[PDB]
């Protein structure tokens, strides 16, 4: 059902509408979308639980 | 004569929209540079946003450059850089202004949900903006070819328009556009449109927002106000003094964030100004236009928007949309048992300081300073000389006394100074109570009353001694406290032997001399001659005497009692209610002065007997019952027989709960009433025979009982066993505290009892600010309300029984109609016989005589209920205050009321307190029962989808009215029987709305307060209706029409408003074209919302919209209320000051 | 604490400790209500005007608490003036009416 | 299957309570903005308040806040409306660039030529340099130099 | 709050539909949190903060 | 000093008029146009006024008459003075 509600598709459509989300009122870019999302959760500077 | 002109004593205010010139009226000139001051000789550059030529000279009477110095130039323009030389002060004073390139919207009317432009215009937000920020195009004035005049195009529709029609047909985009839209605006051709296009279609949707609009738009033009306005012409710039850029230790300066924004503003002005002449394209232009809306909005609001931030500081700079008094003094507080209750002991230094002004005075006033600069170096010195004149200065000259939780108006109280040596102000015992106050360091703060006026205000009105009657009930706050009670507790009082017992005596005197000698004991049973008096004859005092059967303490005690006072009140074993009840008496047959004095004498007396009856508290005087352990082996026993039970499985788990809980909360109950009644009566002792028993001499008990301080509760917790304990979750532990205080306490019961203590810390702070703020959105809806008429004259009233409530008499009737007037004159069982006539203050006398006959209700006149329009008559509202006598002409009712009403807030816990938040709301309840709409026999029509409908059926009149029901709720209501209207058609609460439309008036007048006062009195708390009587009549202030022939259909509007225009077109006018309406209940914060004055709805309200909604009208503030007279800080329209503004409202709106 | 005649704030002329000598006691929204509740209006009056906030009614009232007589000539307290200028400098026309 | 804004409000006034946080994701798409809720929590409060006691008059209350739903694209913040508006013009290539700084010389030669052949525009010069040897002027103020 | 995996409920209040509700939240010592959360469809969702 | 005002209350009835015409009383007084109608105990001229009213000596209308009276007592001053002024013919 939450598929059902998902409005996206594919990878790319993911990551544009995340990083819609994260910086709206501009347009996205997929190194930007990419960059991000790597950035967020993924990164060893951005992020640590230690 | 002519009018005038220079400066008087004006009248009201009015608020409008301001038009350029009129702007450049205030304006003593443009500044045109963004700069400030020199950087190095810090005097202001000449045109800027500080400048002496446009706004002032920088030192007073002293021109910028310096040519004239002198205080004899004065109205001389410079002629090196002009400047008028004159006070500083004017730097303070003068505005300026700024001359826009190009137009701006006015952030305030743009953007405040009114969007004012918009909803004048008929058009949308973001067509507006979109507009503004030049995102597309708008037609305007577009003449007869293809397009629509609010129509707003695009890039290529406005090039293909345009290609098509050269001419008669016009679209601007910006802030110019917008501006061309409201010039071109004819509001009188709108409304001769909006008329008829009212009367032709009929539809709800349609002519309910066509009648709206017009009215605004009437509205509007009545106002004066003009759409241009809205768009920024000229921009006025603020007095350089209010907006400082003044200098600092270390060479730094600090300045207002209002410089920097208007620097900004004024920066990209002139930008603009220079494109303009330097002819830059469009793309450049529009974007520093769109940069200068954005200045200038950050300027007036920097709340909307992105909030620009200033200068190096990350915090958002403070924009333009964005009380300490001088005599006086605090400190800590101590008792000083021996004052008077008109007198407080201040320390000697503070009252130096405080009324320097009137030492140096007195002191070259006698002639023993050479003047005001010796007397100074004289009190400076502290010559002992100074001191004497202190003394005289202090004599009669009142001073004012405040406490930190300032709730009732008692919170504030004037005494006379003593002068103390020591820091700390010593405060009188018996108003310790008014105040709160306890001694653990608690600290006051004094006041002093300069004025005459203010001497004799303090003195006649806020003077201890003129008050010593709580304004919420007649009871008397002035009632001895705790030691003094325990004193005349330990006094008055008997054992069953003790010296002297069963002797004669001739009277008190040689009582208390046989006492002193030792020979006698304060407490034996004697029979003394006694002469006790009684004013029964007709304004006399008639004497009798006799042989009264009392103690020595008692007969003692009598000596203090004042004439006309039967010894009977003296001759009971006198706790702190029979304490009470004494002084009561005493006042409402003796008068003011005696029940003052009196007050005195009984504190003393009960200081000094307190003291010598030595009573004291030791571990032993706590004393646990000795089948306490006993008790708890029983329930022991229960709980595991249950246990058993459990395991066996007879019983279920929650059963099982229940069971042991049960057993454990009636255990605490025998242990209870164990441990009382051995710490009551156990007193076993002899007279002349074997033995005799009587309530014991016990300390901790004597305090408990006299009403000192402790309670069975309390005393409770230290002897027997202490409660069942509740977690966080608030399930209630099964194994109680079995140790009480006494006995040591393990880790765990007291572990157990920290999270009662903190969430009892916890909700008690709590329950501070909500009463706090209950109070607060009590004097809101009341406040400007105040005695203002005399009479009224109305027969109407409420009807006052007793509440007989379940069993006998839960509040009898005469506390109800005591200090209340008769609305007619009522009966004795037989008639022509008129006891009470008509409107008459029924006092103690009156009440009693009622009380003699049988007389079971009696009709009272009500603030609710009352004729008078914009207030009060003193006739209705009763006799209750500081003094016995009606209610005084001018005194403001409303804030009392709410006071009175708010102050035991802190002492309440559906119910509670929130419980009365929800009456004074209005607040429909959650599952709430519907009342019948009308009599009549009903039915159950149609089926189930949502609703079962409910068909009624009038006998005579028609049955239009159906009313669709939840068939899901279980109904009441018999389907073959007929039901009254507001009738039970089911159960549950009921919303006080239908109690009102359905019922009546006075049905829900009643619903509010007895629910209120369940609230109060089940709490144990006296509040008189009267108060809440006053609240309920604000709540259903408001009402809406419904019939026609003056005012519109629906309006929502004031029942003074509406019963003056009708009971006006009763007569006169048109013969009877009088519109019918109906009363409607608002909710306390609801009904605050309506005020006459924009001042004091600045106040509380939302300040923004609301200055904008009022500037837009027009409307002129004719102050007339007590919060905008505060504001503007003049005399209260009530109280002393009531005269003046009645005078001055008579004279305005006259010859 | 005491405090008869002290400094004074800049930007709005209210009473305000600089010399360690403290500045006058805060007189706040309740307790204008219990002045309120009493009949006293001179009392609140002079309280929030020429005691504080009015910079021509504090020295006007002391020349007179010095010469002997005790009165009052108010004026208007410099809070609602500086509320006038700051209302007055947006496109907000604020008036004065009548006479 | 759509229309969003409804579903927030008809929820939020079945409720009768919304979180402040319940407003903020069941916005539609459309408005994001932080300072945009600050009216709205006032509009919503008026007509069945959350702001986690009102007016129960609501009506209008609904229509302008529907109204503010199709006002919520352009996010105002100038330096958006410029970088976009400017986004719009088209790069320059090497020859437009000559092409555009020719037409730059036949506009200004042209209104030089038309200066030059008004007599009185010769003959006020000559009264000037008549002014300039006179001592009532200098050089520097009727001549930047000739060509030279 | 110790950086981790938390699993709350929100039971009650939430749309009053005694449906309770069910929420993890990832609370990393420093960066963005990781939200997951129901709804009364029954419907997952993820919000980054 | 005056404990209660009760008595000056009553003579009164108002008990702000109490304080209003007290306060006029009390300034005729203190900046001295005038002087005591009882004996000063070195009370001070609030209180001198209350007992003033409490005696029923001083009130609304006693002291408006005697204002209404000192107009024409400076008016038959000025008689020829003001008369004098007929030069605005
Ligand atoms: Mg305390
Ligand atoms: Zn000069
Ligand atoms: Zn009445």
């Amino acid at each position: 059902e939450t598929l059902r509600v998902d409005p996206t598709n594919d990878r790319l459509s993911a990551l544009v509408e995340i990083y819609r989300m994260m910086r709206p009122g501009e347009p996205p870019t997929r190194e930007a979308a990419e960059s991000l999302f790597e950035n967020l959760f993924f990164s060893e500077d951005r992020y640590d639980l230690s | 004569l002519k009018a005038q002109t220079k400066t008087e004593e004006f009248d009201a205010i009015k608020i409008a929209l301001a038009s350029p010139d009129m702007i450049r009226s205030w304006s003593f000139g443009e500044v045109k540079k963004p700069e400030t001051i020199n950087y190095r000789t810090f005097k202001p550059e000449r045109d800027g946003l500080f400048c002496a030529r446009i706004f002032g000279p920088v030192k007073d009477y002293e021109c910028l450059c310096g040519k004239y110095k002198r205080l004899k130039h004065r109205g001389v323009i410079c002629e090196k850089c002009g400047v008028e030389v004159t006070q500083t002060k004017v730097r303070r004073e003068r505005m300026g202004h700024i001359e826009l390139a190009s137009p701006t919207a006015h952030i305030w009317f743009l953007k405040s949900l009114p969007s004012r432009i918009g909803l004048l215009l008929d058009m949308p937000l973001r067509d507006i903006e979109r507009v503004l920020y030049f995102e597309s195009y708008v037609v305007i004035e577009g003449g007869m070819t293809n397009l629509e005049r609010q129509q707003i195009l695009t890039e290529e529709q406005y090039l293909d328009a345009l290609e098509e029609f050269g001419d008669e047909f016009d679209a601007k985009m910006g802030a110019e556009a917008i501006q061309a839209l409201l010039k071109s605006m004819d509001l009188e051709q709108e409304c001769e449109q909006l008329r008829e296009e009212l009367n032709e279609t009929n539809s709800e949707t349609k002519r309910k927002k066509l009648t709206k609009r017009i009215k605004l738009l009437e509205a509007f033009v009545q106002s004066g106000n003009k759409p241009e306005w809205m768009i920024l012409t000229v921009l006025p710039v603020l007095p350089p003094d209010l907006r400082p850029l003044v200098p600092l230790d270390g060479g730094r300066f600090a300045t207002s964030d209002l410089n920097d924004l208007y620097r900004r503003v004024i920066n990209r002005n002139n930008r603009l100004k220079r494109l303009l002449d330097l002819a830059a394209p469009d793309i450049i232009v529009r974007n520093e236009k769109r940069m200068l809306q954005e200045a200038v909005d950050a300027l007036l609001d920097n709340g909307r928007r992105g909030r620009a931030i200033t200068g190096s500081n990350k915090r958002p700079l403070k924009s333009l949309a964005d009380k300490r008094v001088d005599y006086s003094g605090r400190s800590v507080i101590t008792v000083g048992p021996y004052l008077r209750l008109h007198q407080c002991g201040l320390p000697k230094k503070m009252a130096l300081e405080l009324f320097k002004p009137f030492i140096y005075g007195k002191l070259e006033l006698r002639g023993l300073a050479t003047t005001i600069k010796a007397a100074k170096k004289m009190v400076e010195r502290e010559e002992a000389v100074v001191w004497d004149i202190l003394d005289e200065v202090i004599r009669e000259h009142p001073v004012l006394l405040n406490r930190a939780p300032t709730l009732h108006r008692l919170g504030i109280q004037a005494f006379e100074p003593v002068l103390i040596e020591g820091k700390a102000i010593q405060l009188h015992p018996l108003v310790c109570a008014a105040y709160n106050a306890d001694f653990d360091g608690d600290q006051m703060a004094v006041h002093v009353p300069l004025t005459l006026e203010a001497q004799l205000e303090a003195r006649a009105l806020m003077m201890s001694t003129n008050n010593i009657l709580s304004p919420a009930n007649g009871e008397p706050i002035i009632v001895p406290s705790q030691d003094v009670v325990l004193g005349l507790y330990y006094m008055t009082r008997d054992c069953v032997n003790a010296k002297g017992e069963g002797m004669v005596l001739t009277g008190p005197k040689e009582a208390e001399r046989l006492y002193r000698s030792g020979l006698a004991s304060l407490h034996a049973r004697v029979k003394v001659r006694i002469t006790e008096y009684e004013k029964d004859a007709n304004g006399e005092l008639v004497a009798k005497t006799s042989l009264k059967d009392t103690t020595v303490g008692r007969a003692i005690l009598w000596m203090i009692v004042p004439k006309g006072l039967p010894y009977s009140i003296v001759n009971q074993a006198l706790g702190k209610k029979a304490i009470s009840k004494m002084l009561n008496t005493c006042y409402r047959i003796l008068g003011l002065k005696p029940t003052v004095i009196f007050a005195d004498q009984i504190m003393y007396t009960g200081f000094a007997y307190a003291a010598r009856s030595g009573a004291s508290v030791g571990i032993d005087d706590m004393v646990i019952p000795e089948k306490k352990h006993e008790i708890i082996s029983e329930a022991e026993a229960e709980v595991a027989e249950i246990q058993e039970q459990f395991q066996s499985g007879l019983v279920t788990a929650g059963e099982r709960y229940n069971k042991v809980i049960d057993i454990w909360a009636a255990a605490n109950d025998r242990v209870s009433k164990a441990m009382m009644d051995n710490l009551q009566t156990e007193t076993v002792i002899n007279r002349d025979g074997q033995e005799e028993k009587q309530v014991s001499f016990n300390s901790i008990y004597m305090m408990a009982d006299s009403g000192a301080r402790g309670s069975a509760a309390q005393i409770r917790q230290l002897a027997g066993m202490r409660g069942l304990m509740a977690k966080p979750d608030g399930s209630i532990i099964e194994t109680p505290i079995t140790a009480n205080f006494r006995e040591g306490l393990n880790v765990l019961q007291y572990f157990i009892s920290t999270h009662g203590a903190r969430k009892g810390l916890a909700d008690t702070a709590l329950k501070t600010a909500n009463s706090g703020y209950l109070t607060r959105r009590l004097v809101d809806v009341a406040q400007d309300l105040v005695v203002t008429e005399d009479d009224c004259g109305t027969h109407e009233g409420i009807m006052m029984t007793p509440v007989i409530e379940g069993g006998d008499v839960k509040e009898p009737l005469r506390d109800r109609v005591l200090g209340r007037v008769t609305a007619e004159d009522v009966l004795k069982p037989g008639t022509a016989d008129i006891l009470v006539p008509r409107n008459t203050l029924l006092h103690e006398q009156w009440c009693d005589l009622l009380e003699e006959n049988s007389v079971d209700a009696v009709k009272v006149r009500s603030v609710v209920s009352c004729d008078t329009d914009f207030g009060v008559c003193a006739h209705c509202y009763g006799r209750d205050l500081a003094r016995g006598h009606i209610i005084n002409k001018g005194e403001a009712i409303g804030v009392i009321a709410a006071q009175s009403i708010g102050e035991p807030g802190t002492q309440l816990t559906t119910g509670g307190l929130p419980r009365v938040a929800d009456l004074f709301e209005a607040r429909r309840p959650k599952e709430p029962a519907i009342l019948a709409e009308i009599s009549g026999i009903v039915s159950f029509g149609k089926e189930t989808k949502g609703k079962r409908r409910l068909v009624i059926t009038p006998v005579d009149g028609s049955d239009p009215y159906e009313e669709m029901i939840p068939k899901w709720r279980q109904l009441n209501v018999f389907e073959g029987e007929r039901v009254e209207r507001g009738d039970v058609i089911s159960d549950g609460p009921e919303a006080p709305h239908d109690i009102l439309r359905l019922r009546g008036v006075h049905a829900v007048t009643r619903y509010i307060v007895n629910e209120v006062q369940d609230v109060y009195r089940l709490q144990g708390v006296k509040i008189n209706d009267k108060h809440i009587e006053v609240i309920v009549r604000q709540m259903l202030r408001k009402a809406t029409i419904v019939n026609a022939g003056s005012s519109d259909f629906l309006e929502g509007e004031q029942v003074e408003y509406s019963r003056v225009k009708i009971a006006n077109r009763e007569l006169e006018a048109n013969g009877k074209v009088g519109a019918t309406y109906s009363r409607d209940l608002l909710g306390i914060t609801k009904a605050s919302l309506a005020t006459e004055s924009f001042i004091s709805a600045a106040s509380f309200q939302e300040t923004t919209r609301v200055l904008t909604e009022a500037a837009v009208a027009g409307k002129r503030d004719e102050l007339r209320g007590l919060k905008e007279n505060v504001i503007v800080g003049r005399l209260i329209p009530a109280g002393t000051g009531y005269a003046y503004h009645q005078d001055r409202m008579r004279r305005r709106a006259a010859g | 604490h005491a405090r008869s005649t002290g400094s004074y704030s800049l930007v709005t002329q209210q009473p305000l400790g600089g010399k360690a000598q403290f500045g006058g006691q805060r007189f706040g929204e309740m307790e204008v209500w219990a002045l309120e509740a009493y009949g006293a209006a001179y009392t609140l009056q002079e309280m929030l005007t020429v005691k504080s906030d009015d910079v021509n009614g504090r020295t006007k009232m002391y020349k007179n608490i010095v010469d002997g007589n005790h009165q009052m000539e108010p004026g208007m307290p410099e809070s609602f003036n500086v509320l006038l200028k700051e209302i007055r400098s947006l496109g907000i026309n604020i008036e004065l009416e009548d006479e | 299957p759509q229309s969003q804004l409804k579903l927030l409000v008809t929820r939020g006034k079945e409720q009768g309570y919304l979180t402040y946080a319940e407003v903020n994701d069941h916005l539609p798409e459309d408005i994001v903005d932080s300072d945009q809720i600050e009216d709205i929590i006032q509009m919503i409060n008026d007509m069945g308040i959350q702001v986690m006691n009102t007016a129960d008059e609501d009506a209008a209350e609904a229509a302008a806040q529907v109204l503010s739903s199709v006002e919520s694209g352009r996010t105002t913040d100038p330096v958006r409306m410029y970088m976009r508006e400017m986004g719009t013009v088209e790069l320059l290539t090497r020859e437009g660039e000559i092409d555009i700084a020719k037409r730059i010389e036949d506009g200004i030669n042209q209104v030089q030529c038309s200066v030059a052949e008004y007599p009185e525009a010769i003959t006020y010069l000559l009264e000037q340099y008549d002014r300039v040897e006179a001592e009532e002027a200098r050089l520097s103020d009727l001549i930047t130099g000739f060509v030279d | 709050r110790s950086p981790g995996v938390f699993f709350d409920s929100d039971k009650g209040k939430t749309h009053s539909s005694g449906k309770v509700l069910y929420n993890a939240r990832i609370i990393p010592y420093r960066g963005s949190w990781l939200d997951f959360e129901f709804d009364p469809k029954d419907n997952l969702f993820v919000r980054i903060d | 000093a005056r404990v209660t005002v009760q008595d000056a209350v009553e003579k009164i009835g108002n008990r702000f008029d109490l304080v209003l015409v007290a306060a006029r009383r009390a300034r005729q007084m203190q900046v001295g146009g005038k002087d005591p109608l009882v004996p000063e105990e070195n009370d001070k001229t609030t209180v001198i006024a209350l007992r003033e009213i409490e005696e029923g000596l001083i009130n609304n209308q006693i002291l408006d008459v005697r204002e209404r009276q000192e107009q024409q007592e400076q008016e038959a001053a000025e008689l020829q003075a003001v008369t004098a002024i007929a030069e605005g013919r």
